């Protein structure tokens, strides 16, 4: 679920996530690992808990 | 007359390597490098996957 993005290569090419695919893909990749940690707009060094 | 002589023989070889060698042709290319570190502004859109 980490939602790694695939990477295009060195030249204009149609293969791989085009940046708008990455757009929200990485932006997700944040929130996932982030929400599990941050739970909202702030991250927690002590971690986060879910009621 | 009155003399013999002694004879060693030899040979040489005359060969063009270089005439074949040349530069065939030279080409080049035009690229737009994505460095980030830019705004869009001029124009828009255009090439669309």
């Amino acid at each position: 679920m980490k939602q790694n993005i695939n990477i295009g290569n060195v030249v204009d090419d149609g293969t791989g996530d085009y940046l708008r695919k990455g757009g929200i893909k990485i932006n997700e990749n944040f929130d996932e690992l982030y929400y599990e940690l941050g739970d909202g707009d702030v991250p927690y060094s002590a971690g986060a808990w879910k009621t | 007359v009155g003399f013999g002589f002694i004879a060693i023989t030899l040979l040489t070889m005359f060969i063009n390597v270089g005439l074949t060698l040349k530069h065939t042709e030279t080409i080049i290319n035009k690229y737009k490098n994505y460095k980030w570190d830019s705004g869009l502004p001029t124009e828009y859109a255009d090439r669309i996957a």
